[PDB]
């Protein structure tokens, strides 16, 4: 039983999916350049917002309050539930005060992950042309990113095998 | 007999050659190592 209207944030948050992975070098500065041109060029109008906790979990047909207090000791009570949930209004006010925001989510890499929530934000999408490009792009970062190349490369073509739409 | 043998004849040689130059690039085993190359050049484009 669907509503035909649900509540999103007046204005769009800005979500930015790397090509592989986020909290690694190579999407790191692939990220942190396009965030630097957006407090830059848009300075006074934009608000950039990060949050390290997590963001998937946001549900809104699963109970009444699970976990309402912390003093219950329920399941859900101690668990990172809580936070997420209070971090979803967060990006309300920030949308109601017309002032651009973003995600700088360390969590979430795919569009859909994000896509059912009531967030509903905008998706950029940074993708290097061809996986050929990408494996030599972390090859110059050092032997750190060799240890955990392999599972680099997994994330990228399940995310490019993605719809565009 | 210097125009017939020997400007004459050099201008055969050039064009026999370059016919011969002509039907060599387009060989498939030297067309494969060309588009090996159009590649790889493509690649340093987008890697830059």
């Amino acid at each position: 039983h669907v509503p035909p209207y649900d509540v999103v944030p007046s204005m769009r948050p800005v979500v930015l999916v790397g090509p592989s992975l986020k909290g690694y070098e190579v999407t790191d500065m692939m990220q942190k350049a396009l965030f630097d041109f957006l407090k830059h060029r848009f300075d006074g109008r934009i608000s950039i917002t990060r949050v390290t906790a997590d963001l998937s979990l946001a549900k809104r047909s699963v109970l009444n309050n699970p976990g309402k207090r912390t003093i219950i000791e329920r399941s859900s009570a101690r668990s990172s539930i809580a936070e997420v949930q209070s971090e979803i209004e967060r990006i309300f006010e920030l949308a109601k005060s017309l002032q651009l925001v973003v995600l700088d989510a360390d969590t979430i890499n795919h569009p859909a992950q994000l896509a059912k929530t009531s967030l509903a934000p905008i998706i950029v999408f940074v993708k290097v042309s061809s996986p050929k490009v990408l494996q030599r792009l972390i090859r110059s970062r050092g032997k750190s990113q060799m240890k955990h190349l392999t599972v680099q490369m997994m994330a990228y073509d399940k995310l490019v095998q993605c719809p565009p739409e | 007999l210097i125009i017939i043998g020997s400007f004459f004849m050099l201008n055969l040689v050039l064009g026999v050659l370059s016919g011969e130059f002509a039907k060599e690039r387009e060989r498939v085993e030297n067309r494969r190592a060309f588009l090996k190359l159009r590649r790889q050049q493509q690649i340093e484009r987008e890697l830059n």
